């Protein structure tokens, strides 16, 4: 999703458009409101691309990407031949999860509630 | 009496008729944005069954509404 | 030293505080109690600045920056280490930026004029008084000014537009915008006016009064007096002022979420 | 020499104290511009501002009211005169003047209507002509025209500048400041 | 109305979180954690 | 070179340009009521005073 | 413009419209040559 | 109560309609006879008088509104041509740019040739009105200065079709839309690395508060002196008033330093005009010389320091590299 | 004819050209921006290897980096 | 006839020329966005391989 | 009921009544187009079973 | 009864009455458009029974 | 046919001319340049079986 330049000059290392820089603020948008954030809780918007300049919270969330990417990828998408038609989509595939399926609008899900420490078949 | 002879009774009227009809509406509208007194939903709930603010509460553990600072 | 005209004029009365002890010039300024006032705030928050200044890490120009204090001491005079350096310049600028609107008014009271002009760089005046005194303080905390430094007060602006997500969907900010970007179109236009009437085609005389509003006729169908046309600048360019104060003030203290969703009432319309 | 005016002091930057009326000396707010001496032209070599009188074609929008026959109050709250004549613009249509007759009548006098303010912004009953700058009494030292038909641009920065300095000229409080 | 304003980065940047206190502490209210299972 | 880029380049040389016009509006400036009186004498500031302008009028 | 004018402007009018508007025909048959479009 | 405040009129004059100076007519003429407004009249002048119209004007006119069409119609269509949804959602459509990967190239007439043709019949229009408005100029015996201030605002338009040709793509053009619009405003700051480091936008923006500044204080001084004859400044500029001198001497005294009746509006011009012509150049900078601004301030010198917000280690730098954004996925994969 | 006197033959010209230029600008840029017609690009080929058919909304794909051009 | 002596001949025949043109021209647009009627390039389609 | 005409301006009527007339024409056109069931351009050949009906 | 055409102009009655009248008509149209059970053009040809409802309690 | 110039002021037509074809000779060599088949400043020299041809 990176569309910033890591240099002064234009080159061939970075030809991103406008409209990809749109289609990251769309997304990042939809992140903000699936938290219940702005953009300056993991961003110094005076340069979105630096990490150093940003809490500590845009690490995480990167990690919570990779993490929706396995989950969707290898356990709630080949479920599609179990569910009953009325559970898939138009396009006959499995419901997938989002960040607003843990989180519900809130920086952490039910307001950083610890639940599974007293509950171990659930560890991992 | 002799207040009249001191404001205009138009006057006092328009500004009577204006202040009244402007509280009238805030009240209204400050009861029914409540949870108690939200009658258009909820008037067909008896007195027992109606809302009520919550009284002195205890605390939480682990658990902030807000984000850390 | 004075133009061709200018002794005739100075003469006394006219201010606002004080008498024949503040009624004079010193070089072309005219001084009165608002003008020591207005260089003792000048002075001390100038210096005060620089100060700000030396404690920083650095002396460039852009990069210096007067930060205001954190959040936490919402409301209280912090440390002067810490942000009240930032709060006591603020008190200087408002002291300053008072004195200056009065002063005007002083100078104005004394040449006949009317009082136009102190009361349109009070737009101005309220507009920066929204931004640091009346917002931080519906906020709660004096930490939500802004910085005093010529780019640090950007990297203010970006992020608190970008605290609403996207900013542009403020609807008085797009009034604002409007308002600015129509008085520089009116200007532009006025200026041009005035200048090729004056100096017209070579070898051609002056223009009078009716060729302006003709050509304006002629052009676009309509054309607004000599007066009009500077009232309609002068509501042009102080309407920008009130509505940018009206669009900051409603960041925050009225609305918190994004302001794209709010346009969900229009949207929402019974039809 | 014509700068009827004493220095306060010695010290450079002082202010000027006027020594007679300073409404007729011409010192400060009351002070004009030396124009000149010839009417003020349209396109087509015509007198700019002229009387109602002297053009029929020109009249009053309707819905406005019609200033004439109506008093003018002045800063005392002294009625100094009626309205009786009205100058226009003839580049620019608009009421430019206030041509008032004294209560005394035998003569005229020139109001500029920039000077003029309406009862309630002229929203409610408009029955009284407000100018707040100068009292009923200098009415009567308003400097005259040489002819009833046109007015020089000399003449203009006259009445103009004597209507203005009397924001600060016509009482003893205005000069003076507020603490 | 009261708006929660929480720091999250340097002073005078603009880096806070804004929040309309009575609708946060509703939506807090109204959250009911299931009792942990006696062990 | 390096250091030197095409942002800077422009942006001398529109400060060069803006330096130039200010002096220009600062000459139009003075056009009337100048020299000032001072009891030393005529003044003129930077820039000097212009050369007089005369405008046309049309015929009677 | 008198009635004489119209008549001799109607001419030229009248003949310039039709020889630009059926080369016009010509180019649209060279087209349909080229590539038909039904 | 109040002193008058020259802030409406209240007694409004009327007359016979001005026709206008006698113009040359032989590629033009002027439409209408002139009406009279009372609510346009309390504010300025009433007449809604006569308008010329002549070849450049004509042909504007139809170049524009054939853009106008283009953008409407292909706006209309992306809601299924619903009017209800087309009134509704209005601010939010647009006509779009070309894909990114046709370059320069012609796109497809759905997927941005609708938007090559309205921008190009708007920008033909635009220029048309420009030589209009030369000619009107100059059919009075006036100067050209509207003119070449009309030229600045077309650089700064014109800007916004030099940059996506010279950076290569017609992607890059701003969409026809309300809001899509700002959205493209908003994406090209973030894609740059945030436009405010551009030294010439924040010149620009410095001229844009400077306009406005000017014209508070001119249109209060001309409003404050209108007793005094003020508001006629042809003639205060040939024949010097008192309305002019006490204009001049209320900003001597202020700030040290005063212009002329007529060198304020020079004034005026030259900021309204460098707002665009510095913006212009500003754009045509970005992507062809800089491609981050912030960047560009870091090493000229611009940029404040802050106190590192987060601290990563040798994993993670690895780790936390991301991947430049790509094509959209063609196929909808089966797990 | 008649209609010369009621509409004066020096303002109609215009119009008439003006509306002439942008018609015949329209239809060739629509052909320009067509697959089956899009001459300068294809137009060497013959009326069996133009294409088809090929409205297709999306024919291209929408999100893409720039090229190196 | 007479409805010409209460309206002008010209400007009525201005807005219908007006008006029937940009009615054309949205008609003509609205085909040229739909599937079915794409001409340029569904044209040499026979009506039985037209989109439905 | 001619008086009517001596109360209101037979000119200024018709064209009101013009302009009304063809607003709301293109409105129903516009609304008919969009719909599912009365799109007539792309479905205008299918017969009245094969139209396409709203949800029960 | 007809004096209050003597307080009120009827010409400047009719047009503001016709406007109204209009404004009202095309508002309570387009709502009942808007609405799932009174989508007419969609589903009017739906019987009673078959028409949507909105949800219960 | 010379009548023409007594309606049409013949410089006022030969300036307007002269700008519309600028204008369109301007746009024709830009279409071209901007296009695969004919951009030739970079691919001139290429014989015409060399030189790009859009999709069959
Ligand atoms: C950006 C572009 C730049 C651009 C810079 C370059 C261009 C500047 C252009 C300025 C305008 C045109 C020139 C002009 O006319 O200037 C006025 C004056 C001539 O005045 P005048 O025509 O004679 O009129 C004076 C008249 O009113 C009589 O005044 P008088 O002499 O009676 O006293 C008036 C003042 C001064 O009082 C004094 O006693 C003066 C001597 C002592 C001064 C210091 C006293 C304080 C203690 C010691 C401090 C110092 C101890 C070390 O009296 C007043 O009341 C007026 C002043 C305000 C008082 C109230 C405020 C009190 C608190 C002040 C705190 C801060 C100041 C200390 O002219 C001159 O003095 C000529 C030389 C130029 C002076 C400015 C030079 C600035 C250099 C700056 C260098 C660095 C630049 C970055
Ligand atoms: C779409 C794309 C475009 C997008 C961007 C577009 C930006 C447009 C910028 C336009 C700038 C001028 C604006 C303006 O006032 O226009 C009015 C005037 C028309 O006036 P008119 O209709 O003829 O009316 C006659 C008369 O009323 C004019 O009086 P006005 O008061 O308006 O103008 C005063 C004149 C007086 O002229 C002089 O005194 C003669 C000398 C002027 C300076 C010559 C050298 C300039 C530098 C050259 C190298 C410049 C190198 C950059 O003054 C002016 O019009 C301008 C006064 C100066 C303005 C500031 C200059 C600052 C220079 C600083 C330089 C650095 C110092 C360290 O229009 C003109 O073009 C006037 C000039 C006409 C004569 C031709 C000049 C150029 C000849 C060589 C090129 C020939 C064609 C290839
Ligand atoms: C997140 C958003 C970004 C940002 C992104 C941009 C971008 C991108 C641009 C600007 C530009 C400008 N920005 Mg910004 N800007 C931001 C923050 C700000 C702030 C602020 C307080 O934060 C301010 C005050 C400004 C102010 C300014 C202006 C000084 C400048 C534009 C002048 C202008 O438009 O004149 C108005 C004049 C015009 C638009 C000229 C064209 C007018 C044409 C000729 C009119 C034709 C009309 C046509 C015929 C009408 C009919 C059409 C129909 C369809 C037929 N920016 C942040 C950092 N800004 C511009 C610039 O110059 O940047 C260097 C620019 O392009
Ligand atoms: C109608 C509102 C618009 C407007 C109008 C306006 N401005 C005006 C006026 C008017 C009508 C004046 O008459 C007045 C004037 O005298 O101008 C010459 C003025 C003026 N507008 C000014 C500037 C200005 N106006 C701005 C805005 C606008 N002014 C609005 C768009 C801006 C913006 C947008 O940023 C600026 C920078 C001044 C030139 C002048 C007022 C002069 C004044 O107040 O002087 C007293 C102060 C000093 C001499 C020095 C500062 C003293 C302080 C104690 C120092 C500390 C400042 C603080 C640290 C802030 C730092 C900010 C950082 C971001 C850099
Ligand atoms: C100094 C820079 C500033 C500036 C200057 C400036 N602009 C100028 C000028 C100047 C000096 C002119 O001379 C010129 C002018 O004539 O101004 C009055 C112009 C102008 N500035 C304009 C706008 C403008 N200026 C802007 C900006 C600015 N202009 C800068 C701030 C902006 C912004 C902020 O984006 C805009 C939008 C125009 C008013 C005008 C140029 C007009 C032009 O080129 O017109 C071409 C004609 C058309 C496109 C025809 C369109 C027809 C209709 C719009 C559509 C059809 C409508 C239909 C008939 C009815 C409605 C629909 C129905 C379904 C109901
Ligand atoms: C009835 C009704 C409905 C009302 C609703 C209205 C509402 C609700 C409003 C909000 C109310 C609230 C709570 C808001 C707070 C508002 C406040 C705080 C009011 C302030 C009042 C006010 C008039 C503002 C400033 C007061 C002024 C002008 C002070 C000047 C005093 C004065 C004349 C003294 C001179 C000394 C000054 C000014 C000091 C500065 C100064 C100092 C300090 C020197 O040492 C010095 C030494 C040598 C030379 C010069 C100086 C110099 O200038
Ligand atoms: C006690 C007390 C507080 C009272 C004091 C009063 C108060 C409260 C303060 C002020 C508050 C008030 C009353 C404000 C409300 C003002 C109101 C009612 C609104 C006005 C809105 C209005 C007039 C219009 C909106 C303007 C908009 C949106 C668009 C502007 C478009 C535009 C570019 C217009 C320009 C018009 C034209 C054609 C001008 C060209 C033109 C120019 C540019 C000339 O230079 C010139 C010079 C000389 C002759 C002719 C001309 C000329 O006509
Ligand atoms: C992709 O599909 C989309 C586009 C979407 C679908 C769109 C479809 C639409 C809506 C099409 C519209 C078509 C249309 C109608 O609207 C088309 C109308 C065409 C017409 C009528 C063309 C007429 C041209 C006339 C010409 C060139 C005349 C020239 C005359 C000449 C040279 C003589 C002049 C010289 C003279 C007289 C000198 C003598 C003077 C004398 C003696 C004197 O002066 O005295
Ligand atoms: C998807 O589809 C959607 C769009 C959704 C569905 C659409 C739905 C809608 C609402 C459609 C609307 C249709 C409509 C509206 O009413 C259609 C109305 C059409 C009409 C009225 C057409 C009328 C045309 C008239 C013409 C051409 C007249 C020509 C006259 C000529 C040639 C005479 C010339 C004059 C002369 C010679 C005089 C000489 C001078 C003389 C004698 C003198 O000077 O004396
Ligand atoms: C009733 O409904 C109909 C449809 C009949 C009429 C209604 C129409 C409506 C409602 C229209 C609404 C329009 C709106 C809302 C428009 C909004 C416009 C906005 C906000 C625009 C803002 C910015 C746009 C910019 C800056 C665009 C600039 C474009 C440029 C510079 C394009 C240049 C293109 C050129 C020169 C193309 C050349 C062609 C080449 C040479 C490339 O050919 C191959
Ligand atoms: C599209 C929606 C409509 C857009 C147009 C809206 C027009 C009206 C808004 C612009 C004018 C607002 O009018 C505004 O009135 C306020 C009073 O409330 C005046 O007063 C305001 O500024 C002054 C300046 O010092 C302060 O002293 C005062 O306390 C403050 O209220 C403003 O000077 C004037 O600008
Ligand atoms: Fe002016």
């Amino acid at each position: 999703a990176r569309v910033v330049t890591r240099d002064v000059a234009p080159s061939n290392a970075n030809r991103s458009s406008v409209k990809q820089t749109e289609w990251t603020y769309a997304l990042m948008i939809s992140q903000s409101r699936s938290l219940g954030v702005n953009c300056t809780y993991c961003h110094n918007t005076r340069q979105f691309a630096s990490w150093k300049e940003a809490p500590p919270a845009r690490v995480t969330a990167y990690h919570g990407i990779l993490m929706l990417r396995d989950v969707n990828q290898n356990y709630l998408s080949p479920l599609q031949p179990v569910y009953p038609s009325v559970r898939l989509g138009t396009q006959g595939d499995a419901p997938k999860a989002q960040c607003v399926t843990c989180h519900n609008g809130n920086y952490k899900p039910l307001y950083g509630a610890q639940m599974v420490k007293d509950y171990p078949a659930l560890w991992g | 009496h002799r207040i009249w002879l001191m404001f205009d009774p138009r006057r006092v009227m328009v500004a009577m008729v204006g202040f009244l009809a402007v509280l009238a509406l805030v009240i209204h509208f400050i009861l029914l944005s409540s949870q108690r007194y939200s009658w258009i939903e909820n008037g067909t709930l008896s007195a027992a069954q109606a809302p009520v603010g919550a009284s002195a509460p205890a605390a939480a553990a682990e658990m902030s509404p807000l984000p850390p600072g | 030293a004075m133009l061709s005209f200018e002794k005739k004029y100075r003469v006394r009365g006219g201010t606002l505080i004080g008498g024949d002890l503040f009624d004079f010039w010193f070089g072309p300024f005219y001084v009165g109690f608002f003008g020591v006032t207005t260089i003792f705030f000048v002075t001390l928050g100038t210096l005060l600045c620089v100060w700000g200044a030396a404690m920083g890490p650095t002396w460039n120009l852009w990069q210096i920056s007067i930060a205001p204090p954190d959040l936490k001491y919402g409301l209280g005079l912090a440390p002067l280490r810490e942000g009240g350096l930032w709060q006591i310049i603020t008190l200087c600028a408002l002291g300053a930026f008072g004195s200056w609107a009065l002063r005007q008014a002083e100078i104005s009271r004394k040449l006949g004029m009317g009082m136009h002009i102190p009361w349109a760089y009070g737009g101005a005046v309220l507009a920066y008084a929204t931004l640091v005194v009346i917002r931080p303080m519906l906020l709660g905390a004096w930490g939500h000014g802004f910085p005093y430094g010529i780019f640090s007060h950007l990297d203010w602006v970006s992020n608190v537009g970008y605290q609403y997500l996207h900013f542009h969907y403020n609807p008085a900010h797009m009034i604002a915008v409007t308002f600015f970007f129509t008085n520089c179109l009116a200007l532009a236009m006025h200026g041009s006016l005035i200048l090729s009437v004056t100096n017209p085609k070579k070898g051609t005389p002056v223009g009078t009064s009716e060729t302006e509003n003709v050509f304006f006729r002629d052009l676009l169908g309509y054309s607004i007096g000599a007066i009009g046309i500077h009232r309609l600048g002068l509501f042009l360019a102080v309407g920008a002022a009130v509505w940018s104060a009206i669009c900051i003030v409603i960041s925050g203290p009225f609305w918190t979420k994004g302001w794209p969703e709010w346009w969900n009432w229009w949207l929402n319309l019974p039809i | 020499s014509d700068i009827k005016a004493v220095p306060a002091d010695s010290y450079n930057g002082s202010a000027l104290i006027p020594t007679g009326d300073p409404m007729i000396d011409g010192v400060g707010p009351s002070s004009w511009a030396n124009r000149s001496d010839t009417p003020d032209m349209t396109f087509h070599n015509t007198a700019k501002i002229v009387p109602m009188r002297l053009d029929p074609t020109y009249s009053i929008a309707k819905g406005d009211p019609d200033p004439r026959g109506l008093p003018v109050v002045a800063a005392d709250k002294q009625v100094a005169g009626t309205v009786i004549e009205l100058w226009v613009n003839r580049a620019e249509p608009q009421v430019t003047y206030y041509e008032v007759q004294l209560t005394g009548s035998e003569r005229r006098v020139m109001l500029p209507a920039g000077f003029v303010q309406w009862p309630n912004f002229g929203l409610w009953g408009n029955d009284k002509l407000l100018v707040k700058a100068i009292t009923a009494a200098q009415f009567a030292n308003v400097p005259a025209l040489k002819r009833d038909d046109q007015i020089t641009l000399l003449e203009e920065d006259m009445v103009c500048a004597y209507y203005a300095g009397g924001h600060l000229y016509a009482m003893a409080e205005r000069s003076e400041p507020i603490i | 109305t009261a708006t929660d304003s929480v720091q999250v980065g340097y002073r005078g940047t603009g880096m806070e979180q804004n929040y309309d206190h009575g609708d946060l502490k509703k939506q807090f209210a109204q959250v009911k954690i299931p009792t942990p299972l006696p062990p | 070179m390096q250091y030197i880029d095409g942002a800077q380049i422009a942006l001398y040389a529109f400060w060069l340009f803006f330096f130039g016009l200010i002096i220009y509006i600062r000459r139009e400036d003075k056009r009337e009521g100048y020299p000032l009186e001072s009891p030393q004498g005529p003044r003129e500031g930077w820039p000097a005073m212009p050369e007089k302008k005369t405008y046309i009028h049309r015929p009677t | 413009m008198t009635e004489d004018e119209a008549r001799r402007f109607h001419g030229y009018f009248v003949t310039g419209t039709l020889g630009y508007i059926i080369v016009a025909a010509v180019a649209h048959f060279l087209a349909w040559q080229w590539r038909p479009w039904f | 109560m109040l002193e008058y405040q020259n802030l409406f009129t209240r007694v409004q004059v009327r007359t016979v309609p001005e026709a206008g100076i006698e113009i040359d007519e032989s590629t033009g003429t002027r439409y209408g006879t002139g009406t009279f407004s009372y609510l346009a009249g309390k504010f300025g002048d009433a007449q809604i008088g006569p308008i010329y119209l002549g070849w450049a004007g004509v042909l504007s006119l139809i170049f524009g509104f054939m853009a106008f069409e283009i953008i409407g119609l292909n706006m209309w269509a992306s809601v299924g041509w619903d009017p209800v949804e087309f009134i509704r959602q209005l601010p939010w459509l647009a006509l779009e740019p070309p894909p990114p990967q046709y370059g320069l190239r012609v796109p497809p007439l759905a997927q941005g040739g609708w938007y090559l043709m309205a921008g190009f019949f708007l920008t033909i229009s635009i220029l048309l009105w420009w030589v209009r408005v030369y000619r009107r100029a100059r059919a009075l015996n006036m100067g050209t200065h509207l003119p070449w201030a009309f030229a600045s605002a077309i650089f700064l338009y014109s800007t916004f079709f030099f940059q996506p040709l010279l950076v290569g793509s017609w992607s890059e053009m701003v969409p026809f839309g309300i809001f899509p619009h700002l959205d493209w405003t908003s994406a090209f700051s973030i894609r740059y690395g945030n436009l405010y480091y551009n030294p010439f936008h924040a010149l620009s923006i410095a001229f844009l508060y400077g306009s406005a500044v000017l014209f508070a204080m001119h249109g209060a001084t001309i409003l404050a002196v209108a007793r005094l004859g003020g508001e006629r400044e042809i003639e205060q500029i040939t024949d010097r008033g008192t309305a002019a001198e006490r204009s001049m001497l209320f900003w001597r005294w202020t700030m040290g330093f005063n212009a002329t009746m007529e060198s304020i509006h020079r004034w005026s011009w030259w900021f309204a005009v460098l707002t665009t012509f510095s913006g212009g150049i500003g754009i045509l900078l970005t992507g062809t010389v800089v491609d981050n601004w912030y960047l560009w301030g870091v090493k000229h010198g611009l940029v404040a320091p802050y106190p590192a917000q987060n601290t990563l280690t040798e994993e993670q730098q690895q780790l936390l590299r991301g991947r430049y954004q790509g094509t959209a996925p063609d196929s909808f994969p089966s797990y």
